[PDB]
């Protein structure tokens, strides 16, 4: 920050102003940590570490009930229904694999 | 495609340009086209016909000067193509017209035929590939590295006070009076014809303009000044003559603070100032009064701001902290800015499409105007 | 500066702050 | 799930919030959702087109205020919603909607509707597992000590007098008046009108609350000091200029004693209060009458607990000792209370369920509304 605000005090605000406004840290940390709280701990991994039907219907349920929260990340409609589809090649995946 | 695009300052005296990312203009002209009134006999002469540029000053003792620009409204349009395509020309810039957005800047509240009429410019003769028109006030704030203030301009033929608060334009605040440097120089032409020198040729009015610039200072009190002669400096024309100035070196630009002295009911700029703030809201008021940013070429006379600072506080309300920082880089600070503006990707989010000007038209630059 | 030599118009020794004096 | 209930004010002047066990409210912001007027046009200017609390009153000036709930009833949903997002933001909890059970309080006699509505953000757009909908008679009483008593409070949009003896409330002597500081504000701008000093704007319109708690009282007579025509107290504005009143900081506050001057058959506060009190039991006057105590912020003008106390003395019978008891807490009482009645385990007992909700709904919450 020391470094912007020599270049302040220099007078080149190309710099920090670019600096400023350029970097889409801002609306990347926004929407990052909006999507953070669903993209966290995530079950999937119990599909692809099942090995049982019964294991296979109970990590789609884990998973599901993982995937509610939707509201309070802002997750877009049709990417979300591109995660759907990429989950559903998981289930097609274990489901060739336990058959 | 975008390659490193184009600042131009369409100052109504002095145009200023240059790419963007730099970090001057290099490129600063007066803004008008001289055409040769002499006959021509001997072969191997000068070259050309209009004459824009460095050469107009260089041979100002044969051109008609005419002005493209008054009051920032384009009057001769054929003199503003014969202008930008010097810019573009091999003397200033070399690149070619399909290669640059261009960051064109324009004075406030211009009528709604300027704006359409420098689109149909720039991407008809010119065939610029982006193009994108602003306010010279948010500009100033770019190059002064602020976001709040009242940006009070004095081009060379338009003065304006734009209040800006966080980024956030109010419009109707905004004043406009049609009264700055030409007007200066005009009115001190008259004062040297009163004082026997008529100046009248197109060269004498540039020469008035080199007066302005050079002897003129703005008065404290006039009449304090008034009742008691002055310096009477002594300037020397180039021919070699001697002219004398008199207490008119401070009642020249003496018509900026009072329109009456030429005849014509407007406002005093430290009006135009204190009416830009007080045509806002409330809790901005203050705000404002602590942040006064000066741009522009007339505002560069020599005892203006303090001037300033008794005007505002005469009329400004009681104690408030009226504080006003004018940079050493006024007179390219619409430049500076425009550069910065135009050195973010941002500007790639916010010039026009030239696809979409063909598709639309003037309604595509109306709608995009902010 | 010579930044702000180049430059033909550039106003050399002013006082770039105006303000009022304090005392409010 | 649950960890430290969230107590929250829903009042419609402020709304005041934070855990359960807190001695004192932590966020204390207003009421309102400010959006801008004046376009961006600097790029890195603030952000966002909702601004609320802090930052909601700094660029004041710069915004447009619009309340959502009036008179204790919400109007625009989507800006309550949003208030109590910004309540469990970053910048106020840094909470969950999911992870704490929610005391929100509720002016008595509210329609049904708001209860249901409000039950229905918070139990879909947010997944509260707990929500818990109260008066705001009861809570004064807890962070007062006293179980016996008439809790008169006048906020900012609804006044109402409950009688609690004992901890019994007697629903039928509720008295209630939508006429609180909401139109005290906005008759003094009335007469600011009338005195010449016009304001229209929203955002100007929180100078007039300003006005209001920084220069109204309350005369012991009303007219000892009508007729008097007294002086004329200045009282500066956040720009620097100067007001005057003189018979508006005293005109202006008897609008909740007598509201016929807005045009409006009705009764006054003190009205308000004998009449819930007169309207309980024959044996239960004189335990009413020394047991008055008082809330909102309203209830913060000066001299209004002398002339409550003379009027009250007036409309009472001869004799009856008559103690108004005024906490210092006016403001915060009713969130204090919030604060203790949600640290006990009874309300365990006394909130609904998410399941609760979901089997049967609205149902649920009026069963539970006492
Ligand atoms: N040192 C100076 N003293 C007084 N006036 C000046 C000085 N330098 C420039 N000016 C005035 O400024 C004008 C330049 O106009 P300018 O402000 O550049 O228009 P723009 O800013 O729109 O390009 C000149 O015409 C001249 O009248
Ligand atoms: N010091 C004061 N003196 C007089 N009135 C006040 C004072 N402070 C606040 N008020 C008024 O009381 C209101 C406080 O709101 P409050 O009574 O808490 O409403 P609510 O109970 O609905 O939150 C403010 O909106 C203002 O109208």
């Amino acid at each position: 920050l020391l470094t912007l605000d020599i270049l302040k005090h220099g007078k080149r605000f190309h710099a920090t102003v670019s600096f400023d406004t350029d970097t889409g840290l801002k609306q990347a940390l926004e929407t990052v940590n909006d999507y953070n709280p669903l993209m966290k701990d995530f079950p999937l991994n119990d599909l692809l570490s099942a090995t049982e039907l019964d294991k296979i219907r109970q990590a789609l349920v884990a998973i599901f009930t993982h995937l509610r929260k939707i509201r309070n990340t802002k997750y877009p409609i049709q990417r979300a229904l591109r995660l759907v589809e990429a989950i559903s090649r998981d289930l097609s995946s274990q489901l060739l694999k336990v058959l | 495609i975008a390659n490193q695009p184009v600042v131009i300052d369409n100052g109504s005296g002095v145009i200023k340009a240059g790419f963007a990312g730099d970090q001057i203009p290099k490129y600063c002209f007066p803004n008008y086209v001289g055409r040769p009134k002499h006959v021509r006999v001997m072969a191997g002469a000068l070259e050309g016909d209009i004459f824009i540029g460095p050469k107009a000053e260089e041979h100002r003792g044969l051109l008609s000067i005419r002005y493209p620009m008054e009051h920032g409204i384009v009057k001769d349009w054929n003199d503003m193509e014969r202008i930008w395509q010097y810019v573009y020309s091999k003397d200033q810039l070399q690149t070619f017209s399909e290669e640059h957005p261009v960051l064109l800047t324009e004075a406030p509240l211009n009528p709604r035929k300027n704006r359409e009429r420098a689109a149909e410019v720039f991407f008809e003769t010119f065939n610029v590939p982006a193009l994108f028109i602003s306010m010279q006030a948010v500009l100033s704030l770019y190059a002064t590295g602020r976001t709040t203030g009242v940006v009070l301009d004095s081009g060379d033929g338009v003065t304006h006070a734009v209040p800006i608060y966080e980024g956030f334009a109010m419009p109707h605040s905004i004043m406009r009076i049609d009264i700055a440097g030409r007007d200066v120089s005009r009115f001190l032409r008259l004062y040297l014809r009163k004082e026997g020198y008529d100046f009248h040729s197109s060269s004498e009015f540039e020469i008035v303009k080199a007066i302005k610039e050079r002897a003129c200072y703005l008065s404290i009190n006039p009449q304090k000044d008034e009742t008691l002669e002055t310096e009477k400096a002594q300037y020397y024309l180039p021919d070699g003559s001697t002219i004398e100035i008199g207490p008119s070196r401070f009642r020249a630009p003496e018509l900026l603070f009072r329109p009456d002295l030429i005849g014509e009911e407007s406002e005093g700029i430290h009006e135009v100032l204190v009416f830009a703030i007080q045509k806002s809201d409330m809790d901005l008021r203050r705000t404002l009064f602590s942040n006064i940013v000066l741009s522009g070429g007339s505002t560069l006379f020599k005892g203006f701001g303090d001037r300033l600072l008794s005007e505002v506080k005469k009329l400004a309300p009681k104690d408030v902290k009226i504080r006003i920082s004018a940079p050493q880089e006024r007179l390219y600070s619409t430049w500076i800015g425009g550069s910065i503006l135009a050195s973010l990707d941002t500007f790639k989010k916010m010039w026009v499409s030239k696809k979409e000007y063909e598709e639309d038209g003037a309604r595509s630059i109306h709608r995009k105007t902010f | 500066d010579p930044k702000y030599a180049d430059l033909p118009g550039i106003a050399r020794n002013e006082p770039d702050v105006y303000e009022t004096s304090d005392l409010p």
